[PDB]
RNA sequence: UUGGAGAGUUUGAUCCUGGCUCAGGGUGAACGCUGGCGGCGUGCCUAAGACAUGCAAGUCGUGCGGGCCGCGGGUCCGUGGUCAGCGGCGGACGGGUGAGUAACGCGUGGGUGACCUACCCGGAAGAGGGGGACAACCCGGGGAAACUCGGGCUAAUCCCCCAUGUGGACCCGCCCCUUGGGGUGUGUCCAAAGGGCUUUGCCCGCUUCCGGAUGGGCCCGCGUCCCAUCAGCUAGUUGGUGGGGUAAUGGCCCACCAAGGCGACGACGGGUAGCCGGUCUGAGAGGAUGGCCGGCCACAGGGGCACUGAGACACGGGCCCCACUCCUCGGGAGGCAGCAGUUAGGAAUCUUCCGCAAUGGGCGCAAGCCUGACGGAGCGACGCCGCUUGGAGGAAGAAGCCCUUCGGGGUGUAAACUCCUGAACCCGGGACGAAACCCCCGACGAGGGGACUGACGGUACCGGGGUAAUAGCGCCGGCCAACUCCGUGCCAGCAGCCGCGGUAAUACGGAGGGCGCGAGCGUUACCCGGAUUCACUGGGCGUAAAGGGCGUGUAGGCGGCCUGGGGCGUCCCAUGUGAAAGACCACGGCUCAACCGUGGGGGAGCGUGGGAUACGCUCAGGCUAGACGG
RNA sequence: CCGAGGGUAGGGCCCGUGACUGGGGCGGUCGUAACAAGGUAGCUGUACCGGAAGGUGCGGCUGGA
């Protein structure tokens, strides 16, 4: 029968509903730019890549990715993406 | 024995009302006694150590055996 | 508290006159005078043959019994002896001896160590000018061991005082009488006292 | 310092691991007396060159798997299948202390 | 933040602090990082201050903060003096 | 070289073996009889059973917009109370408990090229532009409450995009360096927020990056209880390749490949237990213990779970299942192992107190607000320490009582009695703990100066006056200090071991006397001691308990004389670590002490470097006295 | 998918309890096995028998003659 504590749990709710949502986007343009290097689709991959790349560290501004977590995602999409070209090239525009 | 009167209540119709004191000449029922049975005196601590009159009467009528199976 | 009981029996079981009623002690009138044998109803029964424990344990009150004090403090009294550097039983005596109540005693001040204690515990005394009422202040050498100035005028005081112009404090004690002071410049050497007490006896008590 | 031990290969029959069995040697804090004792590090072969009888110094590494908290250092002496029987017959040994 | 502050000691009526440096988050008289001095506060004894100002100073450089009243027997005894 | 005592009981008697028993020290104690003062400690060991009631975490108007109360005057603006709300920081600290846990949990020493750290502090750069959402409040359903719902307007240090890129991040390459450490080049990727006053500048804020500081996470060696009448265990099992996850290594999780990993140096299983600093005992070695205090861990009625966050899988946050309880038909409510208190269990364990004056924590610029942390107070001989119930004189010795050979003996200078002091009380004064925060000069800095504030507390202590003023408990055959008379008559009873009681009991019960302790004395429980009776120090086996019925041999333990290399053990010096409290030596504060403060001395043990080589070890040669052979 | 836990089923260990029964300890009835060559030397492992102690066979031991 008391608290701001409520409060707490209030703005939290709010908070995770964001966290959440940015942390979507990023799995689905990675796994999205990823995809199309399995193709490849060598210059849509890097525009996707590019996009997913910055919805990445952008994330890590605040509360939702660590640093050291935005530098592994990016550490990973990005290889993923160069290797998968590596079966038929073609690497333009930039972003490696 | 020594005993803690921690509260002080009268009963009324409907609630029960807390009370700081209860003079000479007056009933209530004190909360935090854990040793006092009924007919027991009770003195405050450094007071004569007196024993209210006892009260004594009637011894029973009826006399039944019970047989612990 | 203290033994405070019929106190001549103390010296009648001990077979030695410990001098702790004071000024009647030297009178005739005495009780070791009159019977020397131990209090009650068995004493002029021939005595027997003492047991170790019996004649360490004999020993250990008599030592007690003459500094009139509880077996508590004597006790941790005599294990701070032990710990402390050097020879037990000396030092023993020491930290006996450099405890007020009996001091005051030594100066004469008062008759009695009873009385002395009575003197103390009434603020009648004060070691350096503060007033000090515990009989169980460990004096240390360089105390100056007065007499409450304000108690000064007082009857009791004086009459010891007067019987102590020119006696001699032992070895490690000089009473500037007079003026009321004293004072305490060393802890006693074992020579330096005889008490009716072998001081081994009662390392050998409490070895048990 | 990362510890560094000694020790023989007892078991190359994993994949990039070798068994090394180590003892040590130290006094009974009761009874005076030296005492050996012993045990077995899983050790990190990453290029698969220990074997059997390899007497070896394994040190104190950052975590490769469960259990595999050392990688050999340095090949120091070989062939030493004594000490390796002396370890089967020891092992072995044990199918008649059962019941 | 890492602090200067009193820790008490002594006992009931008998302060007796222990200007400390120690985690804010820690209980006032447990583990401390370094005793940088005493402190008597009831003025029993000649020495009822005596801040090592070599070491006060070593801390207040690399971040430590201090009691309002830490640092008044830490500037009584100058720390600060320029 | 500061340290070491033993007794009783097996016989007719003795010696030996051997068990039992006792004196001692200790306690979070409890019980009996008894109980005056005070100081410091300390006080649910049981049901980690269940809890009534209050309280225990909030703060900021100097991030923002609002609903009501005012106050100077022209339904206005201003400002300060005020209730929320959005928003920040805190709520992960501090407080409680020992249930679980035999574990890298703890201890101790290391590793992190495998890592994180809000605030704090150093240093480098920056703060341009545009946009947008939800509460509040207005509108309207439901409820008996919890209290909720849908629609509509709105601010900001809340929310997003573009630019700026000191710098950071990631892919590839290259230089150094060796586990993912530092540099560099191209591509790509990322920053922000304003408020305030005395207003051409200071104060608090916000952004990215580097270093410091403190705090952590993870990993490794070594130490950590009982049962082998628990002997075999193991499929995420052990290893690998790839990937997910994380701040980060890892079978942490997942798919595949391999067939492994562990065990008599005790795996697996069962029991019991939080560990340590320390505490107690002990001559020591050792044994035993882990309450109070300090450190780590684990837990928040029983489970599981994640969210928010620098940090939690969060004691007084959230979700879900379970048990229980309470409230008066859709549902709601609760979680004292925080402080007090209740109830229950128990041999047993406290006040529903006072104050934020001090110390410390949160928030704010500050004033300040919050703090059952804490500072104190109350109760309890629970423990230890101080203190009182008096001191001097007072008979060849009153009365009563005990004894008696009847003469006497004892209690006993004890009492009475003289006198001296003067605990309590009565009056008068009366604290230290508190000098900072803030205001003033300076420069919001250095130094200076001024002011407010005390729960305990009218207490301690001081000063004056001032009455003889509580004693009890255990024992008195031997161990073991203390003896007689009656009562009793294997009865009543004592009893720790011997044993005592059957008419003359120093052994039962009372008395007088005595011995020991004394606000205590005893008793029961338990730990260590005597126990050299688990023997390392420091024991034994022909007949006392104890040589396997006899071999042969596995592991293991042990191992002749000489020379040499190593230096693993072992010895030595240096160095780091070995927190604080404790213990020890010194001094010092409370009148003393208990209590407490300051300084000193450190050791084992482990890390690191240097050194020695005799003994043991290993390696290398030689020997023939052991051993085998001809 | 995993998942508190609920449920079905079969196992392992522990503890309590149970008509009755087995001996063990503690406080009259039968005989006389042992202790003296104990009146048959004693003891022994085993075996068969016997109200009971025990007796007897076979071997062993001397701690017997
Ligand atoms: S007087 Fe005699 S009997 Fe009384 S004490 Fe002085 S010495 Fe002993
Ligand atoms: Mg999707
Ligand atoms: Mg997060
Ligand atoms: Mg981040
Ligand atoms: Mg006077
Ligand atoms: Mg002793
Ligand atoms: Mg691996
Ligand atoms: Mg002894
Ligand atoms: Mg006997
Ligand atoms: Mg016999
Ligand atoms: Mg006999
Ligand atoms: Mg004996
Ligand atoms: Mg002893
Ligand atoms: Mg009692
Ligand atoms: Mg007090
Ligand atoms: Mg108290
Ligand atoms: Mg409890
Ligand atoms: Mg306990
Ligand atoms: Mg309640
Ligand atoms: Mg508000
Ligand atoms: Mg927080
Ligand atoms: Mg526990
Ligand atoms: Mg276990
Ligand atoms: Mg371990
Ligand atoms: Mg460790
Ligand atoms: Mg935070
Ligand atoms: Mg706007
Ligand atoms: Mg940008
Ligand atoms: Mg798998
Ligand atoms: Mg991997
Ligand atoms: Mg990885
Ligand atoms: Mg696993
Ligand atoms: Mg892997
Ligand atoms: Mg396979
Ligand atoms: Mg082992
Ligand atoms: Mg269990
Ligand atoms: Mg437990
Ligand atoms: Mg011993
Ligand atoms: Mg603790
Ligand atoms: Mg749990
Ligand atoms: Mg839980
Ligand atoms: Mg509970
Ligand atoms: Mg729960
Ligand atoms: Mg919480
Ligand atoms: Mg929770
Ligand atoms: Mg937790
Ligand atoms: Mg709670
Ligand atoms: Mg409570
Ligand atoms: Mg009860
Ligand atoms: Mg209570
Ligand atoms: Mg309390
Ligand atoms: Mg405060
Ligand atoms: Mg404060
Ligand atoms: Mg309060
Ligand atoms: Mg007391
Ligand atoms: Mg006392
Ligand atoms: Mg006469
Ligand atoms: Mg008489
Ligand atoms: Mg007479
Ligand atoms: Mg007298
Ligand atoms: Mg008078
Ligand atoms: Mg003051
Ligand atoms: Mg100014
Ligand atoms: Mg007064
Ligand atoms: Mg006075
Ligand atoms: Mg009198
Ligand atoms: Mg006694
Ligand atoms: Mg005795
Ligand atoms: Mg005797
Ligand atoms: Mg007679
Ligand atoms: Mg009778
Ligand atoms: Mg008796
Ligand atoms: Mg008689
Ligand atoms: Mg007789
Ligand atoms: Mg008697
Ligand atoms: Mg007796
Ligand atoms: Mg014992
Ligand atoms: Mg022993
Ligand atoms: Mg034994
Ligand atoms: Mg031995
Ligand atoms: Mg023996
Ligand atoms: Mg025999
Ligand atoms: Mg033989
Ligand atoms: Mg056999
Ligand atoms: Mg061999
Ligand atoms: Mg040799
Ligand atoms: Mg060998
Ligand atoms: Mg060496
Ligand atoms: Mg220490
Ligand atoms: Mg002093
Ligand atoms: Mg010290
Ligand atoms: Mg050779
Ligand atoms: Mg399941
Ligand atoms: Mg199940
Ligand atoms: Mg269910
Ligand atoms: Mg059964
Ligand atoms: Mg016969
Ligand atoms: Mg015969
Ligand atoms: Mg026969
Ligand atoms: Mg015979
Ligand atoms: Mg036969
Ligand atoms: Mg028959
Ligand atoms: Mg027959
Ligand atoms: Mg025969
Ligand atoms: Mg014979």
């Amino acid at each position: 029968r008391n608290l701001s504590a409520l409060k707490r749990h209030r703005q939290s709710l709010k908070r995770r509903l964001r966290n959440k949502a940015k942390k979507s986007a990023i799995k689905t343009l990675s796994k999205k730019a990823i995809q199309l290097a399995q193709e490849g689709k060598a210059e849509e991959a890097l525009k996707i890549m590019r996009k997913a790349e910055s919805l990445i560290d952008k994330a890590a501004k605040g509360s939702t990715l660590h640093k050291n977590a935005a530098a592994r995602r990016k550490s990973r999409l990005m290889r993923k993406v160069r290797q998968l070209l590596e079966a038929a090239g073609a690497p333009l525009i930039g972003g490696g | 024995r020594k005993e803690r009167v921690a509260r002080l209540l009268r009963m009324h119709a409907n609630h029960r009302e807390e009370v700081e004191e209860l003079k000479a000449g007056d009933l209530g029922a004190v909360v935090g006694l854990k040793e006092t049975i009924t007919g027991d005196t009770l003195v405050g601590e450094d007071a004569p150590r007196v024993i209210l009159e006892s009260i004594e009467v009637p011894e029973p009528v009826i006399d039944v055996a019970i047989e612990p199976k | 508290g203290r033994y405070i009981g019929p106190v001549c029996r103390l010296c009648r079981r001990e077979g030695v006159k410990l001098y702790l009623k004071g000024e009647r002690c030297y009178s005739p009138k005495c009780a070791m005078e009159r019977r020397p044998y131990p209090p009650g109803q068995h004493g002029q029964k021939r005595a027997r043959r003492p047991s170790d424990y019996a004649v360490r344990l004999r020993e250990k009150q008599k030592l007690r019994r003459i500094y009139g004090i509880s077996e508590r403090q004597f006790r941790n009294l005599f294990e701070e002896a032990s710990k402390k550097k050097g020879v037990t039983g000396s030092v023993f005596l020491g930290l006996l001896e450099s405890r007020l109540d009996n001091v005051v005693y030594r100066l004469g001040f008062a008759v009695s160590r009873r009385q002395a204690r009575q003197l103390v515990r009434h603020g009648h005394i004060t070691v350096n000018g503060r007033r000090v009422d515990l009989p169980s202040y460990r004096v240390r050498p360089g105390d100056e061991i007065a007499v409450a100035e304000k108690s000064r005028n007082l009857e009791l005081i004086r009459q010891n005082l007067e019987a102590m112009k020119g006696r001699k404090v032992g070895p490690w004690l000089s009473l500037d009488v007079e003026g009321m002071k004293g004072k305490f410049l060393r802890l006693p050497d074992r020579e330096d006292l005889a008490l009716p007490v072998n001081e081994q006896l009662v390392i050998e008590f409490y070895s048990r | 310092p990362k510890k560094v031990l000694t020790g023989v290969v007892v078991s190359d029959k994993m994949q990039k691991t070798v068994t090394v069995l180590v003892e040590r040697q130290f006094p009974h804090p009761l009874y005076g007396k030296v005492i050996k004792r012993s045990k077995k590090y899983l050790a990190h072969d990453p290029e698969e060159k220990y074997k059997l009888g390899d007497v070896v110094e394994i040190i104190e590494s950052r975590p490769i798997s469960k259990r595999k908290r050392f990688r050999v250092l340095r090949l120091v002496e070989s062939g030493r299948m004594d000490l390796v029987e002396k370890y089967l017959i020891r092992r072995q040994n044990y199918e008649s202390l059962s019941k | 933040m890492v602090k200067i502050r009193l820790a008490r000691f002594g006992s009931k009526h008998n302060p007796h602090y222990r200007i400390v440096v120690t985690d804010a988050r820690r209980k006032r008289d447990g583990k401390y990082i370094e005793k940088i001095g005493y402190y008597d506060p009831r003025k029993t004894t000649p020495d009822w201050l005596k801040v090592d100002v070599e070491r006060a100073r070593y801390w207040l450089s690399v971040g430590a903060q201090p009691t309002d009243t830490a640092r008044r027997l830490l500037r009584q005894a100058g720390v600060f003096r320029q």
